[PDB]
């Protein structure tokens, strides 16, 4: 307690800064929609004088406690932050973004402060529990914390008298004045008022705003695979589908419909049965567009949806190949490099003995999910091979044919030219499919 | 990590500079005071080398370390239930007691403080000597 | 806590022969005062000598809170001579005595102020009533003077004490009350609140007069209780508002003169005066109802009340037009219908002269210029822009607010049919280009070029759709000249190139849409064997829209020429040959591109 | 106008709008429910549905009007701009199909944001729930029929957030919970800033009746007004404090109602602010005057889950909460009785942990600072629970001093 009393004295204002964070989160529930340069303009941008003074005193206290605690955050908090935050004494005329509890850029001030406060409170209560109580179940979230639940005291008004009453004077017959601090009475006095009966705080109800736009589609695939026992598409089924979507605008409409239905299914439930027809028509109730796509989806259930999506995506891209149409128009040009004669020769050597149908599909999925253009060399720099990244991406969730792409795939695929391999494979498949009959 | 002398301006209302991961508060305080006065002694010859050593400031080691020492001394006089003269007496006793510690048991540590292990060993021996000499001031 | 402080103020008449040195005064009343009934409850101390009127006397006491909203009988005694009320008792043997009713809701700061009129000694009806009425009038005047003096020094606490004291003063005076068995109004006085506030206004006018003559500070009369003109204006505002009583229209020229921020040009004085007026809610309604009451056919000095209202909100919004809200919020008014005054017969030539007399007021804030932009008549707006050359030279940024204002007012104005506002528009646009190119290119500095480009293109789009007569093409012509000259002035990353490409594309698209829009017909129809254009002055129109110098990497020489060649090709070759040298396609413009295109089409 | 079937457009694009909506991964994801309820309420058969469609039409109109003003008109002239986008043309079949696709993709994010801003906790379910009292739909329409009061912003997977940690199908009884909460909070802030803490109730209620919402609710009859009031206490209690039960929610409901009545009994006989005592602001007033007490009551409800059993008999054997509040006092009484009942049954150490966990709340409730003023019966109750609390605390000290020593040593 005397080790961390200095910072324990400032946990009384944690509800205030937390309420400020809730208000700022609710009032700015967006991304990249901020225009206020300084906090002064933001606070003066309110006609309500009472609300203005509320924000004034709240932000003054927030600034004071942040300045008082901006030393242990770089060394003791469980979140790592750069030193540029605590190097300067922030003022009222400082930048505005700092008061926003983000988690990645310049927003770690409030998050780090509240996390340090809750961490020290939790550590203190945990130590107290493991000292004497040895058991507890009382705990509350940060969504309804009050001034009654936090630990608050004033040294001059409450802490000094309680300890000064526990200074014992002893005198001997010979004449002396010895000072003794009986540990038991002071321990019971301090414990029974401040650090007993307090809840065990958890980090669940933290005021935090969403910074990442959840559009990587990978969490949707994981949610689909975890919620349902997804199954692969039967060969006759996929053959019929490819038969009934030979057009292009048909493929685009199918893409739109399946993307909407996948967006619904990833953030909700779905029975592995209950074929895609009845799911389309009456589960979410959209109107009929074209009988062709419905007749295509008729022979599929929910347990194939993602697989269907991937195949459908490939089909669209594959169509763009036949009509000599620029097939991506979105990806980086650094990957749009032509393979060399030896490269395509080894690629054809692989293609001569390969299950092209699944391989082209998965490789197209890899490009369309990760090779989006900018910000793509972080883990897929155009200097690796394909067998390593393919096996790494497929060992996660795939148990399909693997040995062909690690015992027969080219060892120098030149990832820099990654579209060329799939394009040449698709041309080979199209020639095989069309020129025979 | 974060080597050097990274510290804010002493005129700050922040934390009281509580002890680090593994040191008693009194020993840690005495050790940091001795390190600060050692940096003053070194800077009194070549302030440019210290300017390179300490990261934030570029103007004057002397004034900033003087404010540091003033804060240190006032927190020491707030530390011992003595008089400021008696705090000075205690620090003088501590300083003069480590001169008569000719007993050599300070092996297996580097004399340059270039590694964290040797730095921690130096801190360990410094803690040992500081406690040995602070358990001898009440009766002196 | 259980006691309320009541401050009794009275006047002892000269007929009493009262001497503060020798005679003492007390307030004796029933048990409602908190002391024993009809006993000396509050000692009543003299403060000022009123000469012929008598002696002004003040005192205080503490009454129980249980007495709130209840009638308490009381009278003034002089040490013993009881005060005499010239009223006949309803019940024989009962004493007509003053009634104290402390209003719980009107306590305000917690202290009540009971104002009692001149204390009259019994003279050992109509003439006596008139004399008593005169004495009460003078008493009300002097206590209003005291409430005036309470306002000094200019502080928030003094202002609150002032408003509470004035409320209690009005409540006491407007309804003279007496207590003889039961509290009742003093109807025999016939002192209706009408005459009460007639006397109050006549007293107020003598405080109004000195400031109208230019007196301020030391030059003011030494008996003037209010020293700052703005303070006196706020005081009369508070008094007339709390009573909601009519003001003579002659007195507006005075009361609106008081509120002018004389000797308050720096914003430091207004920021330091803000704490005296911290409440930002009641003052808004007060000032809005003041201006709306002054919106009558005088509307002269009210322009001075805008800065006072405009000194106590947020800072100037730098946002582009059409994004936030219409002119009400941008100018900061939100409560004045300037649309009816900007669009009407401009019989009031005063505002222009007022503005010319108050250049200094334009520096006291930043909302004043934008507010004046949306209120000035359009025909005089060129002179308004001319008068602000110094203001724009001090800060070469207010031209952004000028663009915001014009792009605000222009779409509201109806379609064009006249010649007067033609002169208005050309004059205001020429003053605009003048004030644009004279100063510098620092207007585009600090990365401010993007919003300026957006404002210009929005002005282009919003001014294209008000011209459909092929003779006002000069408005889009100088609009294109304006965008051209603001394109070439900014200093030379690729962001500027992208912005200039997009802006010039939007400009030429808007011009093209306009040219297609007003030309919804054929052209060069013959109908007489003497072929002439259905838009006779169209060719010169083209002539002014092509010479404007734009970067040749862009279009305007491959796009617009294609537009003309598409326009001409529908006409039969014989007809265009006949029109070709019909003495109307004259003016070979020294390798004029349009004449050369005419040549190419004809060959 | 007739230039495009707006109703058809929204009926087609609701699926796209709600498909990208997501809750906090566990807060009753209702995507299929959301689209089903929307299509239930997106027809023209009912006049209520027609009014909803009209209001949605005007809201979409004004939102898009404010939206396109940042465009450079290169997208305002959307037809030609789309046509020049030839890949968009070849992906969308014919030309009219492509125009419809562009319109629906323009409309879908805006409507999704509208659903997110409106369906914060389930406001839509009230309209679809049958036998809904007239005040429900009247207030929902009234709040949905304003601009300044309910201002809607815009912005990928947008987020809709819960405000009360809703249980299974909470469907907040009030048409709008958070908006009314914040509106009344800021009204209280302004009223308390402008005027001192002497006519705080009067100024707050008068500025409540000054707003259009107050004059709207004044037209509601007494029965609907009081049902709306009770639902308002319920939603405010659920929002402010989260309870893991149902009976304790009703206990808090009655406690807050008793506190409100007691506050409405503080003044002797004003007859100017008590002429509309069945009004919304009193709720906030009650909290602002009794929050600590309520908080402590919350604690004594959260610290012991079995005490509710005794509360289960309270109104049955006390008929309490008539004029003033006494539920915290009865909770203290029940806790003291359960202390004095057994004293050894679960375990002496488990007992010691129980009594020490509830030691400090029982100390707080038995404080003169806690009970500033109340009825004399309540004062007698606090004195007797003080006596019983001191007795049980002495027993706890005794056991912790002797039994621990004689069982460990």
């Amino acid at each position: 307690f005397l080790q961390k009393e200095a910072e324990l004295r400032l946990v009384k204002f944690l509800p205030e800064i937390l309420a400020l964070q809730r208000d700022l989160v609710k009032q700015f529930q967006n991304v990249s929609r901020v225009e206020y340069s300084s906090i002064r303009g933001f606070i003066h941008s309110h006609s309500s004088d009472g609300l203005r003074k509320l924000l004034h005193d709240r932000i003054t206290i927030f600034l004071s406690t942040w300045n008082a605690l901006r030393r242990s955050l770089e060394t003791n908090g469980e979140i790592k932050l750069p030193k540029d935050y605590c190097c300067s004494d922030l003022d009222l005329d400082a930048e505005f973004e700092v008061i926003l509890p983000r988690r990645q850029g310049l927003g770690l001030c409030g998050t780090a402060l509240v996390s340090y406060l809750i961490s020290l409170h939790n550590n203190m209560v945990y130590t107290v529990q493991k000292f004497s109580n040895e058991d507890n179940s009382y705990s509350v979230d940060i969504s309804e914390v009050a001034d009654l639940h936090v630990i608050s005291y004033e040294v001059e008004r409450d802490l000094n008298p309680l300890i000064l009453s526990n200074c014992q004077y002893q005198v001997q017959q010979g004449g002396e004045t010895s000072q003794e601090f009986d540990l038991e009475k002071i321990q019971r006095q301090i414990s029974s008022r401040f650090l007993q009966g307090k809840p065990r705080l958890t980090l669940k109800g933290i005021p935090t705003l969403v910074y990442r736009r959840d559009w990587n589609y990978e969490h949707l695939f994981m949610d689909i695979k975890n919620k349902m026992a997804q199954s692969s598409l039967p060969n006759l089924a996929i053959s019929t589908i490819s038969g009934q979507l030979q057009s292009y605008s048909d493929a685009c409409e199918a893409l739109s419909i399946i993307e909407i239905t996948l967006g619904f299914l990833s953030t909700a439930g779905g029975d592995p049965g209950m074929d895609l027809n009845v799911y389309i028509e009456e589960v979410l109730r959209m109107c009929d567009q074209t009988a062709q796509v419905l007749k295509a989806f008729s022979r599929c259930q929910l347990r194939h949806i993602i697989a269907l999506w991937q195949f459908l995506s490939a089909h669209k891209s594959e169509q763009r190949l036949r009509l000599n149409k620029e097939l991506f128009r979105e990806i980086d040009v650094q990957y749009k490099e032509e393979l060399s004669t030896q490269h395509q020769r080894l690629l054809g050597t692989f293609l001569n003995e390969a299950g092209l149908d699944a391989f082209l599909l998965e490789l197209h999925e890899m490009i369309v999910l990760k090779l989006k253009g900018p910000r793509a060399a972080n883990s897929f720099n155009p200097n690796w091979s394909l067998k390593d990244t393919l096996v790494s991406y497929m060992e996660t969730k795939d148990s399909d044919i693997l040995s062909e792409v690690e015992s027969q795939f080219p060892e120098e695929i030149l990832m820099s030219s990654c579209i060329s391999v799939w394009k040449i494979a698709a041309t080979r498949k199209w020639d095989r499919q069309s020129r025979g009959g | 990590t974060q080597t050097g002398h990274v510290l804010g301006s002493p005129q700050s209302s922040g934390v009281a500079e509580v002890s680090d991961r593994g040191q008693s508060p009194v020993v840690f305080i005495l050790t940091r005071l001795l390190t600060h006065l050692a940096m003053l002694v070194g800077a009194t010859h070549n302030p440019q080398a210290l300017t390179v050593i300490i990261k934030p400031w570029v103007q004057d080691p002397q004034g900033f370390l003087q404010q540091h020492i003033q804060r240190d001394l006032e927190q020491l006089t707030k530390m011992l239930g003595r008089s400021a003269d008696e705090t000075i007496h205690v620090v003088h006793l501590i300083l003069s007691s480590l001169l008569r510690v000719q007993s050599h048991g300070v092996l297996n540590f580097n004399a340059e403080l270039s590694t964290k292990g040797c730095r921690n060993n130096w801190e360990k021996h410094f803690e040992t000597l500081l406690l040995r000499e602070l358990k001898h001031l009440d009766k002196n | 806590r259980d006691t309320v402080t009541v401050y009794f103020h009275a006047i002892v008449s000269r007929h009493f022969g009262f001497n503060p040195e020798e005679h003492k005064v007390y307030v004796r009343g029933g048990e409602g005062l908190g002391q024993k009934g009809w006993t000396d409850a509050c000692e009543m101390y003299c403060t000022q000598d009123l000469h012929d009127l008598g002696s002004l006397v003040e005192g205080k006491m503490d009454i129980p809170r249980q007495s709130l909203d209840k009638p308490i009988p009381y009278k003034y005694v002089i040490h013993v001579e009881y005060e005499f009320i010239y009223e006949q008792a309803q019940k024989k043997g009962e004493h007509v005595n003053r009634c104290l009713r402390v209003v719980s809701t009107s306590l305000g700061n917690g202290d009540w102020h009971q104002y009692d009129d001149i204390i009259c000694m019994r003279s050992t009806l109509d003439s006596t009533r008139k004399e008593l009425l005169k004495g009460k009038k003078q008493a009300a005047v002097v206590m209003l003077d005291r409430i005036f003096s309470v306002l000094q020094p200019w502080s928030d606490i003094n202002l609150q004490s002032f408003m509470t004291q004035f409320l209690q003063f009005y409540s006491v005076v407007r309804e003279p009350m007496i207590h003889d068995g039961r509290a009742r109004k003093w109807t025999s006085l016939q002192y209706e609140e009408k005459e009460v506030w007639t006397n109050l206004w006549e007293h107020v006018k003598k405080q109004m007069a000195p400031f109208l003559e230019g007196k301020s500070g030391e030059s003011l009369p030494a008996d003037c209780p209010v020293r700052s003109k703005l303070t006196l204006g706020l005081s009369i505002l508070f008094m007339v508002e709390a009573a909601e009583f009519t003001v003579p229209k002659k007195d507006l020229d005075s009361l609106c003169y008081l509120l002018i921020p004389s000797a308050g040009s720096p914003e430091a004085l207004h920021s330091d005066l803000s704490p005296v007026l911290r409440i930002r809610q009641r003052w808004r309604i007060y000032l809005t109802n003041l201006c709306l009451r002054c919106i009558d056919e005088r509307c002269d000095r009210w322009l001075g009340i805008l800065p006072l209202l405009h000194t106590c909100m947020q800072k100037s919004p730098p946002k582009k037009n059409s994004k936030s809200q219409p002119e009400d919020t941008w100018a900061g008014l939100e409560g004045i219908s300037f649309s009816e005054f900007r669009d009407k017969a401009p019989t009031r030539s005063q505002p222009l002269q007022f503005m010319q007399s108050k250049m200094a007021l334009l520096r006291v804030d930043e909302y004043l210029f934008r507010s004046w932009l949306s209120v000035v008549p359009l025909e005089s707006l060129s002179s308004y822009l001319e008068n602000s050359i110094d203001y724009l030279s001090d800060v070469p940024v207010r031209v952004l607010d000028c663009l915001q204002g014009i792009s605000y007012r222009l779409p509201g104005l109806r379609k064009i049919s006249n010649q007067n506002m033609k002169k208005d528009v050309e004059n205001v646009f020429k003053m605009l280009m003048h004030l644009v190119d004279i100063y510098q290119h620092r207007i585009f500095g600090e990365n401010l070029l993007q919003i300026y480009l957006t404002e210009c293109l929005t002005l282009h789009e919003t001014v294209c759709n008000i011209t459909a007569n092929h003779q006002f093409f000069e408005i889009p012509a100088l609009s294109a000249e304006l965008i051209c000259k603001l394109l070439e002035l900014s200093p030379p990353e690729k962001s500027y190139e992208d912005l200039v490409t997009s802006t010039l594309q939007e400009a030429l698209a808007t011009t093209r849409n306009w040219l297609r829009s007003l030309f919804k017909s054929r052209m060069l129809s013959i109908s007489s064997a003497y072929v002439r254009l259905t838009y006779s002055e169209e060719m010169a129109v083209w002539r002014r829209l092509v010479e404007i110098g734009f970067p040749e990497k862009h279009g305007w020489k491959g796009s617009l020429l294609g537009d003309m060649e598409g326009r001409l090709k529908q006409e039969p070759p014989r007809l265009q040959i006949s029109f070709f040298c019909s003495s109307q396609c004259r003016d070979g413009g020294l390798h004029d591109s349009v004449s050369r295109s005419f040549e190419k089409c004809v060959i | 106008s007739q230039f495009l079937d707006t109703t058809r457009l929204v009926q087609s694009c609701v699926q796209g709008a709600v498909g990208m909506l997501r809750d906090q991964n566990e807060s009753c994801a209702r995507n299929m429910r959301r689209v089903t309820i929307l299509l239930d309420l997106l027809n023209e058969d009912n006049t209520r549905n027609a009014s909803f469609l009209r209001e949605s039409k005007m809201r979409l109109h004004v939102l898009l009007n404010k939206q396109e003003e940042n465009q450079v008109r290169s997208l305002k002239e959307w037809v030609t701009r789309e046509a020049a986008n030839q890949d968009a043309l070849q992906e969308a079949g014919t030309f009219r199909h492509t125009l419809w696709k562009r319109v629906q993709d323009v409309v879908t994010p805006i409507l999704a944001s509208m659903i997110a801003h409106i369906d914060r906790d389930g406001n839509l379910e009230l309209l679809a729930q049958p036998d809904s009292p007239a005040w429900v739909q009247d207030l929902w329409m009234f709040i949905y029929s304003d601009i300044k009061f309910l201002n809607i912003s815009l912005v990928s997977f947008i987020l809709v957030q819960s405000h009360m940690n809703l249980l299974k199908d909470a469907y907040n009884a009030v048409p709008f919970s958070w908006r009314i909460r914040d509106y009344l909070e800021e009204l209280w802030v302004q009223a308390q800033y402008i005027t001192d803490t002497e006519g705080l109730s009067k100024k707050f209620v008068e500025i409540f009746q000054k707003t259009p919402l107050g004059v709207f609710l004044a037209q509601f009859p007494v029965a609907q007004q009081q049902k709306l009031l009770q639902s308002y206490l319920k939603d405010f209690l659920l929002l402010t404090m989260k309870v893991s039960s149902r009976e304790e929610l009703m206990f808090l409901q009655m406690a807050l109602w008793s506190c409100l009545r007691e506050l409405q009994e503080a003044s002797g006989t004003p007859d100017e602010t008590y002429k509309f005592p069945l009004s919304l602001p009193w709720v906030h007033l009650a909290f602002q005057h009794f929050r600590t007490r309520l908080q402590n009551f919350s604690r004594i409800l959260t610290i012991h889950p079995q005490v509710l059993s005794s509360l289960s008999q309270a109104a049955e054997k006390h008929s309490l909460a008539g004029c003033e509040m006494t539920l915290d006092a009865f909770a203290a009484m029940a806790c003291a009785e359960m202390l004095k009942g057994d004293l050894l049954k679960p375990s002496p150490k488990a007992w010691l942990q129980l009594v020490k966990n509830l030691s400090t709340p029982l100390e707080l409730v038995c404080s003169e600072g806690y009970l500033c003023d109340s009825g004399s019966m309540t004062r007698s109750v606090i004195q007797e629970v003080r006596a019983l609390w001191n007795r049980i605390f002495s027993i706890a000290l005794f056991v912790e001093h002797v039994l621990l020593g004689t069982e460990s040593h």
